[PDB]
């Protein structure tokens, strides 16, 4: 049971699964860009990628703390508050 | 005997003539070698009794709770700083010679052959007791558990001075030997009925049974440590102790009139075994533990077997031993967070580590340990009772079911799981604490190896 | 110091006076103190609370006491004793309550009744007896030294 | 002999250094768990030696020592027998908690307070010893309180966790409900024939014997995880990995019919009592394999299907063969040692999940487990003819040559289908399907101590169960005169489980998603009886213990009856008698009735 | 029942119920490709009126939604191994020490630590240092005497730390 | 398409179908919003008296302590006996105890009438 | 040393185990390694010890007792008299309680011995078990707690009275 | 003055002393009594241990 988790390294990883799935478009995809108000997507498929990074990560995020993600930079933040992703 | 009694005496104004921050180390000290020559008693054997000094005497009904009192005394009095400390000086010399002479009046009572001098030397140990609790209590109600006290056990045991005053001019002594050896079987009349009543009832009173129980758990949840073990502990097994002395008369009417007391005690048994379940303040629910216990030990009087007898007088030491120890742990625990509640108190596996042993070792001899003390004494007046009626077996079993639920909760519940994260007064745990630990379970443990010294004289 | 007042003496009459009182000291609404009412069972004029409370309470609010489910300031339903996490869980069951006790009861007694038809109705292969030869295992039986050796053998078929 | 006696002797205090070691120690011994692990294995080898003496000639003893409390007519010391049983179970059980030392190293590793963890673990193989060798029967009852007590601990080992106090409470109190059927067996030994020592008892032939067998049924019942009592078991695996894998595989879950082995030559007798025997075994056996289905655990399927083994065993003493369930305990042993000890290995492996769900593709995910657990799963049912086979084919085989009830042998058969499909669904999704697992991988066993612990486990798995059961002596008579479709039975509904199971599968490809009918409920929802018990038990005795205990008879009534009658009798004459308005002539008045009352109507002057 | 809002919304609720019924699909369906079918027959159910403002008939389907939901759930339902009720759930709660402790030492083990208890006594000093006038006054002024929230406002006034942060800030790492 | 799922004491209806809240009033949501004032009024005291540096004792709270008070003494005042108190007293009393009572007597004096016939088995039956 | 006549060792049987063997025999290098590694430097010990117990020697007695009459021959009350008496009728109780426990000593090795055999083999101790046995039931049992021994002889004259009458209507 | 003399010194006090409630004599009287009642022809716990030419029961 060892895992190493570091900022960056999850980053790419957040930032890669978004980029996997399909309807979005991969050129504008900035670190710190939103999901509803600029790429369009609505809300259903927005809790659709909150369960892909729950599937991926191995724990369940809260509904209380589902409606404001809204962009990876946020969700890398609460990631690392779940997981205390620092040295 | 009198050699056991004078330096007793001699005790009581070391105290006096110590200046202060000396008499502590003197009195531990001192009253630790009387336990040592206390321990010098046991030249038990054979055939007789040792009778000396002619109101002296001692079987083996009497040495091992002579011996208990003898070595409670002293823990009990290291035992009792930290909440008397910032006291006067005045005060806590009063305090520590009012212990002494409750020990006194104890082995007074311990070594008595005529049963008034007994009588006498009874309530000479209920006198004290009420003092202690009573100014020392620190808490709000120890004023009416005091005096709920008191008349409780004077108001029962008053008509026994009849009965034994009647007793004294209708026979001739009262000597025990001579109230044996000379034993006129009694019929079944109605002031037999009555007499036998009587006596009984002032000890059913004193136990408590069932009937009469909340005379006990206020007077332990609002009592000092040092009041709230003698009473538990030397108290109650005096009760024990006095029935197992004057069921010598009044044989062979007691079968036909002592029904309804075993019946009153095996449902209070189960009833205090689950009105302990469910109570919060930690503190009640050794007293109701001890309620559980003396109400087993009274249906191991009410049969008379030597099988009985020797699981009574086993049970008695044992839980006077294992309830004055979890005293402890839960005036430890109080002092620790100044609550009395339960819930409060959560977690402590973490913090105070080594703690928890003593938790586990102590709820373990609760529980019936598998060669602990407590386990042969339940288990021999299981035997007994069984012989009795083949039948009763159910309700020892779900009162052994029922203390191991209770004993779980108060192990998982107190001391298990998560600290609350809103304490921070609790310190590491103190030498004082592990030393009293010490003090209570290396006994025990020794009389599991060698239990022959301490089962009834029906050996 | 604690005030006397903060305990919780009487019963709820009149309409003004312990309705506000025990709004204003149990921190609750007004109208949702709701007391027992007055069965005569002790039970001072303490809140009636919904009674369930453990296994519901959703994990993600995170109040104080992780585990208690608390809040610190509450009514304190009179049986929590009964009721933390660990004693008794009353979760919603997936189906119902009568069809699951229906469906127990059911089982069990369809088993023993099988079994009762098991045991009047037994086996047995085709098998003779276990043939013992000296009078059927007799002098390592239980005794009968020399008192009756009671001839029975067997004959070859 | 002194070397039987002294290598035996030698072999318990043995099991005695490490816990002094701890006592000594005041440091941090980084090499403690080795210290144990090297003192477990010089055991086992100074243990299995005495069991070769006890194969090649016999000289089959007791020793016994160290009367105390000998009190009336009856005595007791410490008093242990060598025989049959507690000869061959020993070595069995060293070898297995040897293993389980290994991978409680690995397991374990990481954890800071592992030194504590392995007291625990070697003082409950000490109490398990203790009382396997016993045969005094209060050392019994030590034994059985004390591996109770351990198994407490051991399950709440990690603290936090609800679910951990929650199963030792279960645990426990299931415990003391195999403590009361116990007592009462000893009282009626003790009342009928004069002590509880277990020659004297063979050495008397007690007819009516209704009452304490049937203590010892419940006795049974309450230890090894029986109907009615049995739910506790998966709770229990709600722990730690090798703390169940122990726990329930060899020790601590055969001292529920173990006992009842030890009575055997009393059990001979007596058929109203092995009829409930059967009928217990083949409840417990239908019931845990029907629950044993649809489930989405490992570790709760492992021990449902430990349960329904344990029913085999109950139906093989109910059955009067009482040796060849002693083989099935030993073959049980090594069996699911081994399988514990792989799939917690799996677990550990893949990041706590532990669940059938997303766990899916791990053959050539390195096949050395993935050989291990279908090694595991192919001697479970007795593929011919393998350490598997002899235990549960013999037994099957002698209770269908039986006087049996025609209900249990039918019952016992088709849990031996279930229990092969189940087993066979376990194959299916943990190794053998389309790989389901979160991603970040890291797939590692590049370990020489778990390879040290799987390697020896399924070479113990492989031929040692035909080491066992080859010279065993011969304590029966055998039946071995079957006719067609009673010896073919067994591979028969073993073959057609498998191909069932298989057809299961291949369905389970398909997309349909069908609603559930209750009986999938049923077999889920754990037969509804933990739901229902826990659930109702718990609310009926603590409603009836706030009104009637606390609220009611204690406190309000009696505190009425005795202080609040007599004060209020009291203050009441008070308020009458002094409540005298300062007057003269009404004191007078008084004085005046008195004289007159005293004269003419109460006299006093006669 | 939730933090900073009253209550939940419709919204909130439909969504928390697209995820309850979809985390049970996952439990239901293994195979995790025949789980995409039916998760996207799923989504075409909700596409099906999807655009309708009719709030009275969203909450007559929103009703129909939770007895369909009911009556084909799954018992056991695949919960992750952090969540509640999961296979751990706070497995090293055991090993969860306090901060507020670790103070409580011996000065001889205390100066085996040098380094960390420094930075720690300026941790100590940092928390004592602004805890009084900044904090007290941001919540003893910008609040109404009804707080009506419980979100608290961070120090955007000038200087040091958002108020309240000692026992939020120093909890411990989850794995040690 | 169900059976509407019936409760019990035991199986707690849970917060989907139930079905009060549909039928939003105006009262339903200013209760909300005066219990979410109670709540944070509550959560900002004891945030305040939790993260106070120089707090040493326990946090006090008031509301366990009122609740000990009340199920442990406050039984007793106040209690009027009844018609229902006193006969469920007298009922959970004497009952079992009476229940008992005749069992026993009923074990004992076919044990006494057995013994009596000269035909107990006490073919050793030593430890009585 | 041990009284053989009063623990009686039945004949010693031992077969010579004869092989037809070749693998060989682990036992043998077995217990010639155990008897040149524990039989020998233990024996050493222990004549050193016994050595030391021949520098000098002690004694111990058995504690002899008289034999004070009777309680058939005390009178009303004389106390001086039934002390005596009664002291000697406890020490025979305790006595008898160790002879029922030899009794059972010796069953339990007759158990053993004969193993897997009960029901040869152990007749005469049985029967003898049950003849002391039905001494022990029908003399001291049924008298409870605070023996002291006139309840004995309450329960003495009360059996023979029994048997008196059962006779008389048997005559 | 707790344990190192106080707790040892009970422990081997109480370890051996003399046998408590006489218990080794009643061994070694018990082997001798009944090597005696095998020995002399005797039955072994003979009944009536107090001897019924010493009563004189009440008649009709
Ligand atoms: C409880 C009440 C116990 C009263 C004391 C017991 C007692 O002596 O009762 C018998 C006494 C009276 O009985 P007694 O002891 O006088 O016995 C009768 C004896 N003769 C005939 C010689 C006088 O009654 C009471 O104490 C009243 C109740
Ligand atoms: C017979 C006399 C029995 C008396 C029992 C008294 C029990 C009082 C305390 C009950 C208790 O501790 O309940 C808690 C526990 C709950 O366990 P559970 O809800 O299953 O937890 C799973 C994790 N969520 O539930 C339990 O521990 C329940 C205990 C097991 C049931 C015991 C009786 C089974 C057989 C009854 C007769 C048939
Ligand atoms: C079988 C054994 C049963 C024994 C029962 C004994 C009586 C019950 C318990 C006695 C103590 C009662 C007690 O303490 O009652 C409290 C009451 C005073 O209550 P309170 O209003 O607080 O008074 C303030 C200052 N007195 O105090 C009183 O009212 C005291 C009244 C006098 C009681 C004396 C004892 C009984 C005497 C009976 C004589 C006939």
């Amino acid at each position: 049971d060892a895992p190493p988790l570091t900022l960056e390294g999850i980053k790419d990883r957040v930032l890669y699964v978004l980029k996997l799935y399909d309807k979005i478009d991969p050129e504008k995809l900035s670190v710190n860009s939103h999901f509803m108000k600029d790429l369009g997507l609505d809300s259903l498929d927005q809790v659709e990628i909150i369960m892909a990074m729950e599937d991926e990560f191995g724990f369940e995020i809260p509904d209380i703390d589902a409606e404001k993600l809204m962009c990876p930079q946020e969700i890398v933040d609460y990631i690392a508050d779940k997981k205390d992703v620092y040295e | 005997m009198l050699k056991y009694i004078i330096p007793t005496m001699m005790l009581m104004p070391l105290t006096w003539l110590s200046k202060n921050s000396m008499i502590w180390i003197n009195t531990t000290l001192h009253s630790l070698l009387i336990s040592l020559t206390s321990l010098l008693l046991l030249n038990q054997f054979g055939d007789n009794s040792l009778n000396f000094s002619l109101t002296f005497f001692s079987d083996s009904l009497s040495t091992p709770l002579l011996i208990l009192t003898m070595w409670l005394l002293p823990l009990m009095l290291m035992a009792s700083q930290h909440h008397l400390s910032k006291e006067n000086l005045a005060r806590k010399k009063l305090f520590i010679s009012m212990l002494i002479l409750l020990q006194l009046f104890l082995i007074m009572t311990f070594t008595a052959t005529e049963l008034i001098f007994f009588y006498i030397m009874f309530e000479a140990t209920l006198v004290p007791t009420l003092i202690i609790i009573t100014r020392w209590g620190n808490q709000t109600e120890r004023l009416n558990a005091g005096l709920y006290f008191l008349f409780y056990t004077l108001a029962g045991s008053l008509p026994l001075l009849v009965a034994l005053i009647y007793i004294q001019n209708t026979m001739g002594s009262l000597n025990f030997l001579i109230l044996q050896y000379w034993v006129q079987p009694m019929p079944n009349s109605w002031s037999n009925t009555f007499m036998w009543l009587a006596c009984m009832m002032a000890f059913m009173v004193k136990m408590p049974l069932y009937g009469l129980h909340l005379w006990l758990p206020k007077a332990h949840v609002e009592a000092p440590i040092a009041g709230s073990m003698v009473l538990a502990a030397i108290l109650l097994k005096l009760g024990g102790y006095g029935m197992m002395r004057i069921t010598l008369l009044l044989n062979p009417i007691t079968d036909f009139m002592a029904y309804p007391f075993i019946m009153l005690s095996l449902w209070g048994m189960i009833m205090t075994s689950s009105i302990c379940l469910r109570q919060t303040d930690l503190k009640s629910l050794i007293a109701y533990s001890s309620v559980s216990h003396m109400a087993l030990v009274i249906v191991a009087i009410l049969i008379q077997t030597p099988w009985s007898y020797m699981g009574a007088t086993a049970l008695m030491i044992a839980h006077g031993l294992t309830s004055s120890m979890l005293f402890c742990l839960a005036n430890s625990n109080y002092e620790r967070v100044h609550s009395r509640t339960m819930i409060l108190a959560r977690g402590l596996q973490t913090l105070l580590p080594l703690m928890a042993a003593w938790w586990l070792l102590a709820s373990l001899t609760n529980l019936a340990l598998p060669p602990s003390i407590n386990l042969i004494g339940e288990l021999f007046v299981v035997m007994s009772t069984f012989s009795w009626s083949n039948i009763t077996i159910i309700l020892m079993g779900l009162n052994m079911v029922i203390t191991a639920l209770y004993s779980l909760y108060m192990l998982i519940t107190t001391q298990r799981g998560k600290h609350t994260h809103h304490i921070n007064n609790i310190l590491p745990s103190f030498t004082r604490e592990n030393a009293l630990m010490s003090l209570h379970m290396l006994p025990l443990l020794l009389l599991s190896l060698n239990p022959k010294i301490i089962l009834g004289p029906l050996y | 110091s604690h005030i006397t007042k903060d305990m919780l003496p009487g019963p709820y009459p009149k309409t003004p006076e312990e309705r506000a009182a025990a709004a204003k000291k149990y921190n609750m609404r007004v109208e949702d103190y709701e007391p027992y009412p007055d069965d005569g069972m002790g039970y001072g004029d303490y809140p009636k609370l919904p009674d369930r409370s453990q296994q519901e309470r959703d994990p993600w609010y995170d109040w104080d006491h992780p585990d208690l489910r608390l809040n610190w300031g509450e009514p304190m339903h009179w049986d929590l004793d009964m009721y933390i996490r660990n004693r008794v869980d009353t979760s919603p069951t997936p189906v119902n309550w009568n069809l699951m006790c229906k469906h127990l009861f059911g089982f069990v007694a369809f088993m023993l009744f099988m079994f009762w038809v098991g045991e009047t109705y037994p086996t047995y292969q085709p098998v003779g007896p276990k043939q013992y030869p000296y009078n059927n295992l007799y002098l390592e039986r239980g005794g009968d030294p020399n008192k009756e050796p009671e001839p029975v053998v067997h004959y070859e078929i | 002999m002194n070397l039987f006696s002294s290598l035996t002797l030698v072999t318990l205090i043995l099991l005695t250094m490490p816990i002094a070691a701890i006592n000594f120690n005041t440091h941090k011994f980084t090499n403690y768990p080795l210290y144990v692990k090297t003192t477990i294995s010089c055991a086992f080898i100074t243990s299995m030696i005495p069991t070769m003496m006890f194969i090649h000639t016999g000289q089959e003893m007791i020793i016994s020592n160290w009367h105390w409390l000998t009190i009336q007519t009856l005595k007791l010391s410490l008093s242990f027998k060598m025989d049959f049983f507690s000869m061959m179970f020993v070595p069995v059980a060293l070898f297995v908690t040897w293993s389980i030392m290994e991978f409680s190293m690995w397991y374990m590793h990481s954890d800071p307070n592992i030194n504590q963890f392995f007291k625990y673990l070697l003082l409950f193989l000490i109490t398990m010893l203790i009382l396997v060798t016993a045969n005094n029967l209060f050392q019994l009852f030590i034994g059985w309180e004390g591996v109770g007590i351990m198994s407490f601990l051991l399950i709440g080992w990690w603290y936090g966790r609800t679910d951990a106090n929650t199963a030792a409470l279960q645990a426990i109190l299931y415990n003391r409900i195999g403590d009361i059927g116990f007592i009462l067996a000893m009282a009626w030994f003790l009342i009928n024939l004069n002590t509880w020592d277990l020659q004297q008892i063979f050495m008397l032939n007690p007819n009516d014997s209704n009452l304490p067998l049937m203590g010892l049924i419940l006795a049974a019942t309450g230890k090894s995880a029986q109907f009615g009592l049995h739910p506790w078991l998966p709770s229990a695996m709600e722990g730690p990995t090798p703390v169940s894998a122990l726990l329930h595989s060899s020790t601590m879950v055969v001292a529920g019919i173990f006992l009842l082995i030890r009575f055997y030559p009393l059990t001979e007798n007596n058929k109203f009592g092995q009829s409930i025997m059967l009928c217990l075994g083949a409840m417990t056996t239908l019931f845990t394999a029907m629950c044993a289905l649809t489930q989405n655990d490992i570790k709760k399927i492992i021990a449902f299907s430990t349960s329904s083994q344990l029913g085999l065993m109950m139906v093989t003493i109910g059955i009067n063969q009482p040796h060849l369930a002693f083989l099935h305990i030993c073959t049980h042993a090594f069996f699911k040692a081994m399988l514990f000890m792989c799939s917690g290995s799996i677990i550990h492996s893949l990041n706590d999940e532990q669940d059938i769900r997303k766990m899916g593709g791990l053959f050539k995910a390195m096949p050395f487990t993935t050989t291990a657990l279908i090694i595991g799963s192919l001697a479970l049912t007795g593929m011919p003819f393998l350490t598997g086979f002899y235990s549960k084919d013999l037994i099957i085989e002698s209770a269908n040559t039986s006087y049996t009830n025609a209900w249990a042998l039918l019952m016992t058969l088709v849990a031996t289908s279930f229990t092969a499909i189940y087993s066979t669904r376990i194959i299916f999704f943990a190794l053998l399907g389309q790989p389901r697992f979160p991603t970040l991988i890291n797939i590692n066993e590049n370990n020489p101590f778990l390879i040290n612990s799987i390697k020896r486990l399924l070479i113990g798995s492989l031929f040692a169960g035909f080491i066992i059961s080859n010279n065993i002596p011969p304590m029966t008579i055998p039946q071995m005169t079957m006719p067609h479709y009673l010896k073919m039975t067994a591979l028969t509904v073993t073959i057609l489980g498998f191909i069932l199971a298989l057809e299961i599968s291949n369905t389970t490809h398909y997309l349909k998603f069908n609603y559930p009918s209750n009986t999938f409920k049923f077999s889920n929802l754990l037969g509804y009886y933990p739901t229902i018990m826990h659930r109702l038990t718990p609310y009926m005795n603590l409603t009836m213990s706030q009104k009637s205990a606390s609220s009611l008879l204690d406190l309000i009534w009696l505190e009425t009856i005795l202080p609040k009658t007599i004060s209020l009798a009291q203050m009441k004459m008070s308020t009458t008698i002094t409540s005298q308005k300062g007057l003269i002539k009404l004191y007078f008045l008084s004085f005046l009735i008195t004289i007159l009352i005293s004269t003419t109507l109460l006299n006093f002057h006669e | 029942f939730l933090p900073s809002a009253a209550y939940l919304t419709h919204q909130q609720k439909v969504l928390q119920l697209y995820k309850r019924a979809l985390r049970h699909l996952e439990s239901r369906c293994v195979h995790r490709d025949k789980y995409r079918y039916f998760a996207c027959l799923l989504r075409a159910r909700f596409d099906e009126h999807k655009n309708e403002k009719d709030m009275v008939k969203a909450t007559q389907l929103l009703r129909e939604a939770e007895k369909e939901f009911w009556h084909g759930q799954h018992p056991q339902p695949y919960i992750f191994p952090e969540s509640p009720g999961g296979t751990s759930y706070e497995r090293y709660e055991c090993y969860k020490v306090p901060e507020w402790c670790l103070d409580d030492w011996h000065p001889s083990e205390k100066a085996m630590y040098p380094d960390y208890f420094a930075k720690r006594e300026q941790w100590k000093k940092l928390r004592r240092e602004s805890w009084e006038r900044e904090v007290k006054q941001l919540q003893e002024e910008t609040p109404v005497g009804g707080p009506r929230t419980e979100a608290l406002p961070p120090a955007r006034k000038q200087g040091d730390l958002p108020p309240l942060w000692w026992h939020i800030v120093t909890r411990p790492r989850e794995r040690p | 398409s169900f059976p509407k799922y019936e409760p019990s004491r035991l199986a707690s209806l849970p917060t989907t179908l139930d079905p009060a809240e549909y039928d939003i009033s105006s009262e339903t949501r200013k209760a909300q919003a005066e219990r979410l004032a109670i709540r944070s009024r509550l959560k900002r005291e004891y945030q305040l008296q939790y993260n106070d540096p120089s707090r040493r004792g326990v946090v006090e709270d008031p509301a366990l302590i009122r609740w000990t008070c009340a199920r442990s003494a406050n039984v007793y005042p106040n209690f009027r006996p009844n018609t229902k108190t006193s006969l469920l007293g007298a009922l959970f009393g004497i009952g079992p105890l009476i229940f008992w009572y005749y069992v026993f007597k009923t074990d004992r004096d076919r044990k006494e009438k057995l013994i009596q016939e000269g035909k107990l088995d006490r073919t050793f039956n030593i430890s009585y | 040393s041990w009284d053989k006549d009063v623990y009686p060792e039945p004949p010693r049987r031992t077969p010579a185990p004869s092989p037809q063997t070749s693998l060989p025999n682990p036992i043998t290098y077995l217990t010639k390694a155990f008897d040149l590694l524990v039989d020998r430097p233990v024996t050493l010990v222990r004549e050193f010890i016994e050595r030391q117990h021949a520098k000098n020697k002690y004694y111990y007695y058995h504690r002899e007792f008289r034999r004070v009459p009777d309680i058939t021959e005390c009178h009303e009350k004389d106390v001086l008299c039934m002390f005596e008496a009664e002291m000697q009728w406890k020490r025979d109780y305790k006595v008898d309680q160790e002879i029922v426990n030899i009794i059972q000593e010796r069953l339990k090795a007759c158990q053993q011995r004969e193993g897997e055999s009960h029901r040869q083999n152990c007749a005469k101790e049985l029967q003898q078990f049950t003849q002391v046995v039905k001494a022990y039931q029908d003399r001291y049992h049924d008298l409870g707690a605070h023996y002291s021994a006139r309840k004995c002889l309450a329960k003495q004259k009360q059996r023979m009275l029994a048997e008196r009458k059962a006779t008389k209507e048997a005559a | 003055f707790g344990f190192s003399i106080v707790l040892v010194l009970g422990s081997t006090f109480v370890a051996y002393l003399p046998d408590y409630r006489m218990q080794e004599w009643a061994r070694r009287e018990a082997e001798r009594l009944v090597k005696y009642r095998e020995a002399h022809g005797l039955p072994l716990m003979e009944s009536n241990c107090f001897d019924p030419s010493k009563i004189q029961l009440p008649e009709d």
